[PDB]
């Protein structure tokens, strides 16, 4: 958030979660980051450069975040046609 | 009557059996000389029992695997029954048929073969 | 009877927002309610929307983004006179520095800010932050 | 899948599906496994779709090899079924089981001594193990798990669909998931066969191993005789 | 005579990065949203600014037929004056280890504060970002931004709470049976919480999803560590 100068302030900036469009506070323990391992797609083999995810808590405790990683996922690969 | 035993004992009992389970008869006697001299219980009546109890399990540990305590040769058996079992070797008889609605999904999905057909009646209970 | 239409309508996309949803269904379909939202759009806290046809009346469809919080309907339809706006807006917004209050004058349908501009009173409608 | 052939499903691997009878599905249905099934028989049981079955098994077990320490990805079972499958899982590839009754309180305690902060978790059946993922929502653990068609999701990021009532669909899918974790990390991938089966990932069968091993016994006497 | 402190030996992940040094701020906790099971994390940051003020020592008893059991529990407010507070609850069957009690778990329970401006900017955030409530069992707060120089305008328990917290200025106002003051406090603090957990246009603007420090600094924590 900025000022007169544009000077940013604002202790953290929250992070904001994927499928929900909406922040998650410095409590709320049913937020997580969910780590895909991307793959060359040559051979089928790991190579470093994660795909993460955030998802929150109230999408996760109603039962919805499946379909959200799933889509994910979908948009991007690995998922061609489910 | 009554005389149910007390945690105390049953706790010790236990270790006793796990760590010294080479030494263990099934003999009263003999049972209660080595607790003496594997450890050392501050009372005399208090050895007459654990010894007891030490006895007692030492009955049903040579049967089917006690749930309370763990010694090697269990799980020697344990091991050897999770890693292989002798009923099956292949996958899961090798060739297994479905019938459609399933012939349905795999030809849309680039598979044709290995099937059978039998097209069961109407319905739920009926 | 649905006395009032639009009043109807942000109910549902109110509702549906809350819950996780990004596509809903809107009726019956006022003219309104497109203006409405055409400037409601233009701020950013909706995304493209398509209205179906019917005879009947329509159907409008969303697409939508957590951005939006609540937009409620006032009602009735009081009249401003641009002395009486800072004390609705006081009220009604979380906020000077975010949050639209919507009205109608005579010069067409828009948020307060511009109505400013124009020296234009007239009919308030809803609001949105 | 993503790439062309190199990862899609072979032609090998759906006999096992179909010998293990991973394709069945219970009766009853639930709003989340709706898009899984593809229809039902003329009779009660549903038949779950293997393609999509396939590709909900590679981003499980991708996320799986995306963790750096391979001793923290805690996997747990407690149904007799889901004992040996998951010890040797766990023996084979880095991971931490908890077999049996769960024991309250693992994932927050400070004086528990079986006290451990895992970051995944790989959970059989949702309903014999509801206990650990309610814990997991309090200290932020991704979760996976085995659901069936009447299994609720809730709690979980990420479901792999399976017949799991007690068979030889439990020990099969173990297998696979740590199949594949290796043709990613490991040096077992060419993609060809290993040498380690799924033939003891299967349920002990305690009376059936000693009535087996007392006619392999009675078989070798009379081999020997 | 002898000298030299030894406390604090981690039996916890989080606390193990801290007393490394490899996690140089309480804002990179917050940013993954984890637990903080410790109350030497926390007090490693910070322990020279934090102050306490001990709201209310308050009687309760049950009846037995013996007669009266009387426990005491103490209510213990915590904060500095750059944005962190917390708030603590805890009974015992004596004073002083009720109060050290609530000490302990105010500390564990700190919360960032989110501070914003009236209608224009002059630099250095004085106010409550938006008009935000929190409630907690029939009573309400509404805190309402306010204009510099107003100071804070409340009753004597809030005025506790957003001070420590470095709100300046502040309307508020007040709903249901206060007399309770327990519910009163809590019910500002569920409000305080609230400011960054209220979306607003600045934080339109994505995330970039960086890497978590679990993930980065496992390798000192494959040893035997948990």
């Amino acid at each position: 958030m900025q000022s007169n100068a544009g000077e940013f302030v604002d202790l953290y900036v929250p992070r904001k979660c994927s499928a929900s469009n909406r922040i998650i506070g410095a409590k709320d323990h049913a937020s997580i980051p969910m780590n895909v391992a991307e793959v060359d797609k040559v051979t089928g083999r790991f190579n470093g450069q994660s795909k993460t995810y955030a998802i929150c808590g109230a999408i996760r405790r109603m039962g919805e975040s499946d379909d959200s990683i799933l889509r994910l996922a979908k948009s991007h690969g690995i998922v061609s046609q489910n | 009557m009554g005389r149910v035993r007390t945690k105390t004992v049953k706790k010790a009992a236990r270790v006793i059996i796990e760590k010294y389970y080479t030494r263990l008869g099934n003999d009263f006697h003999t049972n209660k000389r080595v607790c003496e001299e594997i450890a050392i219980i501050p009372s005399k009546k208090l050895r007459n029992k654990i010894a007891g109890y030490v006895t007692h399990l030492m009955k049903r540990i040579q049967r089917g695997p006690v749930r309370g305590i763990s010694i090697k040769l269990q799980e020697e058996e344990r091991e050897r029954r999770d890693n292989y079992v002798p009923e099956v070797s292949a996958l899961d008889q090798e060739i297994i048929e479905v019938d459609p609605d399933t012939k349905e999904m795999l030809k849309l999905l680039d598979f044709g073969s290995l099937s059978n057909l039998q097209v069961t009646q109407p319905t739920v209970g009926m | 009877v649905r006395m009032n239409v639009l009043a109807d309508a942000l109910k549902s996309i109110n509702n549906a927002e809350k819950r996780g949803k990004r596509q809903v269904l809107i009726r019956p379909c006022s003219k309104v309610i497109v203006r409405f939202l055409t400037v409601m759009m233009k701020h950013g806290y909706i995304g493209e929307f398509e209205i179906i046809d019917d005879h009947r009346a329509g159907k409008i469809v969303v697409n939508l983004t957590g951005r939006l919080n609540k937009c409620g309907v006032i009602s009735p339809r009081f009249d401003v006179q641009l002395k009486d706006l800072e004390k609705w807006q006081n009220n009604l917004l979380p906020s000077r520095q975010f949050g639209f209050i919507v009205l109608t004058t005579s010069a067409g349908i828009m948020d307060h800010e511009e109505a400013r501009r124009k020296h234009t009173g007239g009919k308030i409608l809803g609001f949105f932050f | 899948s993503g790439a062309l052939d190199v990862l899609q499903m072979k032609e090998e691997d759906v006999l096992k599906f179909l010998a293990a009878g991973t394709h069945l599905g219970g009766t009853n249905l639930d709003f989340q496994m709706e898009q899984y099934i593809y229809k039902r028989k003329s009779d009660g049981i549903y038949i779950i779709n293997l393609k999509r079955t396939w590709e909900k098994l590679l981003l499980a077990a991708r996320a799986i090899v995306a963790i750096e320490n391979p001793a923290d990805v805690s996997v747990i079972s407690s149904r007799n079924t889901g004992q040996r499958a998951v010890l040797k899982f766990a023996a084979a590839t880095g991971a931490t089981p908890i077999a049996g009754r769960f024991t309250p309180g693992t994932f927050t305690n400070q004086i528990q001594a079986a006290f451990r902060e895992p970051r995944l978790l790989v959970v059989t059946d949702p309903r014999a193990d509801h206990q650990p993922l309610t814990e997991a929502s309090y200290v932020n653990l991704p979760t996976i798990a085995l659901c069936n068609t009447d299994s609720p999701l809730r709690y979980v990021d990420i479901a792999i669909p399976c017949n799991n009532k007690g068979a030889h669909s439990v020990g099969l899918m173990w297998w696979m998931l740590a199949r594949e974790v290796l043709r990613m990390r490991g040096t077992i991938s060419r993609e060809h066969p290993w040498e380690v089966m799924p033939d003891l990932y299967f349920y002990r069968d305690p009376e059936e191993i000693e009535k087996e091993e007392q006619a392999a016994a009675e078989k070798a006497v009379t081999k020997e005789e | 005579g002898k000298a030299g402190d030894k406390e604090w030996l981690p039996v916890t992940k989080l606390g193990r990065l801290v007393k490394d040094m490899k996690i140089k701020s309480l804002e990179e906790i917050y940013l993954f949203s984890l637990p903080i099971k410790e109350s030497e994390i926390i007090d490693f940051f910070l322990g020279a600014a934090l102050k306490d003020k001990v709201l209310k020592i308050m009687p309760v008893q049950k009846q037995t037929q013996a007669g009266q059991r009387t426990r005491f529990k103490a209510f213990v407010a915590i904060g500095d004056y750059n944005g962190h507070v917390g708030l603590g609850m805890k009974c015992s069957k004596e004073v002083a280890t009720a109060i050290r009690g609530a000490i302990i778990l105010a500390k564990l329970s700190i919360v960032p504060v989110r501070r914003g401006y009236w209608g224009n900017k002059i630099g250095k955030p004085h106010t409550v970002r938006c008009k935000v409530t929190g409630r907690c069992g029939s009573v309400l707060v509404r805190l309402i931004p306010a204009p510099r120089g107003t100071g804070i305008i409340s009753a004597p328990v809030p005025k506790k709470l957003l001070l420590m917290a470095g709100i300046d200025d502040c309307y508020t106002s007040a709903g249901g049976c206060t007399a309770t003051l327990g519910n009163f406090a809590k019910a500002t603090f569920d409000a305080i919480s609230k400011t960054y957990s209220y979306l607003t246009p600045d934080l339109w603007k994505e995330t970039v999803f960086t890497k978590s420090p679990y993930q980065e600094f496992t390798d000192h924590l494959v040893k035997t560590h948990t």
